[PDB]
């Protein structure tokens, strides 16, 4: 929220 | 801030978590790939192309020298704009669970079917190979008869075991494929369970691609580097709409021929 | 063992020791680029393209996707083959300190010499723009009177000062004005004193460059980046010769455009 | 935030940092009045004048009553703005070195300027004088044959030292005359090393200046106030260009008419 | 030395 904001998905 | 300037969109704190959320949760829905292939930890910002270890023959500074370029497969970025109306990001703060967020949704199934396309079917304009083209296995049909999936599917695991690859198999198949093998059942038998007693892996749910893979997921054959991931960043705003976009720099690398067999129509 | 296969070769341990002491003091006088230039520490054989942060418009993939691919600057292999006799090899560890490592020297002037010029000419082939070609501040020719040359300089250095670029300044000489600068003597004055008095830095001999440079040496703005430092490997060898190389991985780029004024002759 | 709304503008950290180095190393290349007057400390955004400590006849309220007014120089903000791609700004934190700062650099030059041609040649609109129309010593002409500026370097050392200035000497040359020190040579002999023998102070890279200035660095004779040094503020930005400026706030006083000499061609 | 080795000044 309001930073960086890489949802961090990666290897599911 | 960053290059995302997330900090100068008018997006409320509480907005911003939902916002993220949906974009996740939905990203992960459509996105079928990064379950079978080896995603890379995020090399950052800087990050700009991926070394492929070979040389390139190239024209002597002077004589007596043997000049090389090194090889490089490139980074590139997707960006997915999309719109969100400030009514419904201030209605957020004030309790408003129904807010629409399906341009957020949108975006995230183009960016997530354009990354699967990618892996799967090329990306020639960032000379990234499809997992299809590469595949030196023999590409097999589906067949007519929903019934003779399982047959299909094992030509293809055999075809895998005769190129001397490992690894627990997995399968993913386009939306109408894996909806076909949901609902037919073999004499009341269905053949999903058929299919499940085949497959050691997972059985994946791939919408953007179209046909059927069979590949290996023991790792080292499909690689997805991954220069910065999925995040949401800020374009530009006025008094009554907010331009957001889905960004991620990556590429796409199949190192193993062999190890995957394409499946399509018959046209 | 590493690519260079270096355990292979039939070399003495103190026939090594003689070739690379050769090969370093050799290189490092030719050498002009590394006492000016800011060179990186050894990124890996792996290394092979420097980002340049910048982006590069590429079909997009589907409707609603912006799509950019990452610039990066490639690293070029260069590999300077020489060949020893055995018999000079051998007779190190017998006590001989006139063995003929002249092919070792001029492998080692080869190699400075095409660094320098690939630093300072260019390297098209490599897309490495010398700094020459890309110094936006206007060139000078160098006087009929080598009298004369403390004009030029001076000249060239407020072009520096005027560009707003700051630093301590240095002048790198080519093989010919270096040795004109050395003997010349404006009634009975040493012009080379009388330059030694207008540059803060130092005064280099650049025997691969022609004409004359005046740069700054600020530094950040000229980037010599090594992928593999120099090295000597081994190629191969029957009973009677050994053929070793000279080898390195780098490329270069300049970052300011002003920060260098560049000097020639006239034809 | 502050007047500067710097928090605004879209510019990353990365490139804030890069920003603000050209500007500084910039600005440093094209200032030379810094190396010879007094510059105080910034005495903040509220500073408006400097106090003169001198009286100003005025009407008096009623009869009996003694009324004058507080003399003061007022300072003078100067803004230089440019403007910046967003191409290059973004392109920093991707890890680009080569970003077109050359916006920056030409209002740094610009700024720097106006500065020393405010403090040697006047800004009458700043009720700024300079150090130029103020020099009480008598001034001269630069030799045609530059093989003579030892010559007019001396007479106006001796000027100096005639009118009881001390100090460190220090010789402040045009962008013309210093490559012409540096260039010329009388018989062989570098006319820059007889120059470095006669001044106990530095021979100065003055850009902006039209001439040459002789003046001591004794202290207390030239004053560069600063109410707020350079800075580097947002004003506006679209889509592709952020439009940013370089700000200051001073003002420049001489107190000592007879403690420099001009020269002119 | 070692071949050669940058940062000569
Ligand atoms: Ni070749
Ligand atoms: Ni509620
Ligand atoms: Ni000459
Ligand atoms: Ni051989
Ligand atoms: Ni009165
Ligand atoms: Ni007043």
């Amino acid at each position: 929220t309001l930073a960086a904001g890489s949802l961090s998905i990666g290897s599911l | 801030m960053n290059n995302l300037y997330r900090d100068l969109a008018p997006v409320t704190e509480a907005a911003w978590a939902e916002i993220e959320l949906e974009a996740a949760r939905t990203f992960k829905r459509h996105i079928a790939g990064r379950r079978v292939v080896d995603v890379s930890d995020p090399g950052g910002p800087v990050t700009a192309a991926v070394s492929t270890g070979r040389l390139i023959d190239v024209k002597a500074p002077t004589n007596g020298v043997i000049a090389h370029l090194r090889a490089s497969k490139p980074l590139v970025r997707l960006r997915v704009p999309f719109t969100l109306s400030r009514n419904e990001i201030d209605d957020v703060e004030r309790g408003s669970k129904d807010s629409d967020w399906e341009p957020v949704k949108e975006a995230a199934k183009k960016l997530a079917f354009v990354e699967d396309r990618t892996i799967f079917e090329g990306y020639s304009a960032a000379s990234i190979e499809g997992i299809r083209s590469a595949s030196s296995n023999p590409a097999l049909t589906l067949p007519e008869d929903p019934r003779e999936i399982p047959d299909v599917i094992s030509q293809a695991l055999s075809e895998l075991r005769l190129a001397g690859v490992d690894g627990p198999y997995s399968v993913l198949l386009s939306a109408d494929v894996y909806t076909k093998v949901s609902e037919t059942s073999d004499h009341g038998y269905p053949i999903r369970e058929h299919l499940n007693r085949l497959v050691d892996g997972d059985i994946i749910w791939a919408p953007a691609i179209d046909g059927a893979f069979v590949l290996t997921t023991r790792g080292g054959d499909f690689d997805l580097q991954l220069g910065t991931d999925v995040a949401i960043g800020y374009a530009s705003h006025d008094t009554d709409t907010v331009r957001l976009y889905l960004q991620e720099t990556l590429t796409f690398l199949c190192y193993t021929a062999e190890a995957s067999v394409a499946l399509s129509h018959k046209l």
